[PDB]
């Protein structure tokens, strides 16, 4: 096995940064007046 | 304007509860799996190790991956800060869920109240959370440990392994928690406007 | 608190605050079934599929 994880902090990665940017458009709805 | 106010905190609600919902699994996610450290090119031998469960290759150019570790039984777990941290991973877990218990509270009793019940509970998740991830990393110098990261591991320190998605993976789950909990409060607040 | 109001009123319950003891029974009804249906959904997901 190919020990090197890239690909799957990758993803990992991206899946969190998109959780967390639906949070912060929560807030966006939240916060705007 | 009223209509589109309650609608507004209505949809962020239900939202919120999907996300509370989404943080869970990911709570229970990396309490399970175990990927949090992982052997790298110039490991000694290979393998890789979760919270309480660690799986070690044999060293024959092969997987033969013998796992051994269990919360069930804290004598195979190899060190006292695998434990606390399995044990805040865990605590964790366990007051998210409350959490998702407590929607039931929203037919009955004050919304403001359950929001905030729901703000507190997920607060004290991302502590126990962020407690349990500052803990992981003082048992890396447990003798099993380092027969698979090699010589150059230590406490705080990484040494030859690397981080596996489950590390990253709670990390993004204790910003989620703290998120959500700080959204739980100021819609708590603005159920009462 | 950034709403205006302070620390405690912002995060803490102190509007009445148990006063509600005789709904006790009211909430059990669906807080305990839920918290089995929950414990019941991570215990066989985790020895079953994850681990
Ligand atoms: C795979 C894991 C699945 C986990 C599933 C977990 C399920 C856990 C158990 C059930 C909880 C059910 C709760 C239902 C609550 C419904 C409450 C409701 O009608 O919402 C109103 C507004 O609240 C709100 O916006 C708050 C809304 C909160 C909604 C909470 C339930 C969402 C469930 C979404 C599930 C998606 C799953 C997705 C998986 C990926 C409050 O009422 P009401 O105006 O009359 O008050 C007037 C007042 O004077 C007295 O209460
Ligand atoms: C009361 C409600 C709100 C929360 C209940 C929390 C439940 C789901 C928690 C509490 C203790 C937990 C268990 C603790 C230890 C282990 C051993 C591990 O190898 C697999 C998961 C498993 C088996 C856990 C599954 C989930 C569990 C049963
Ligand atoms: C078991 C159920 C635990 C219920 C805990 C109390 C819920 C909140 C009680 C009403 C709050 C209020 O409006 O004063
Ligand atoms: C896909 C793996 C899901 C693991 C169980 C999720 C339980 C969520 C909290 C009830
Ligand atoms: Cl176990």
């Amino acid at each position: 096995d190919s020990r090197d994880y890239s690909t799957e902090l990758s993803v990992t990665v991206a899946v969190g940064a998109s959780l967390l940017f639906l949070n912060i458009l929560a807030f966006a709805a939240l916060y705007y007046k | 304007y009223h209509e589109h106010y309650m609608r507004n905190s209505r949809a962020i609600g239900v939202l919120w509860a999907i996300f509370t919902i989404c943080f869970a699994i990911i709570n229970v996610v990396v309490f399970i799996q175990p990927y949090w450290v992982g052997d790298s090119v110039s490991t000694p031998k290979p393998g890789y190790f979760g919270l309480f469960h660690y799986c070690v290759g044999s060293g024959l150019a092969g997987r033969e991956l013998t796992c051994r570790g269990s919360f069930t039984d804290f004598s195979t777990i190899p060190s006292s800060a695998f434990k606390a941290a399995a044990f805040f991973v865990l605590l964790s877990m366990v007051l998210i869920l409350g959490c998702i218990t407590c929607f039931s509270l929203f037919f009955f009793c004050n919304t403001a109240t359950v929001y905030k019940i729901c703000a507190w509970m997920q607060l004290l998740a991302a502590l126990c959370l962020v407690l349990g991830c500052m803990i992981f990393p003082d048992g890396w110098d447990a003798e099993t440990i380092r027969d698979m990261c090699g010589a150059k591991t230590g406490k705080y320190s990484l040494g030859d392994c690397s981080v596996r998605w489950a590390y990253i993976l709670a990390i993004i789950g204790i910003l989620n928690a703290l998120i959500l909990s700080f959204l739980a409060f100021v819609l708590g607040n603005r159920q009462t406007d | 608190c950034l709403d205006g109001k302070d620390c405690a009123s912002f995060f803490c319950c102190f509007e009445d605050c148990h006063i509600r003891i005789a709904k006790m029974d009211s909430y059990a009804r669906i807080f305990f079934p839920t918290a089995f249906c929950l414990f019941n959904l991570v215990y066989w997901v985790s020895y079953l599929y994850l681990g």
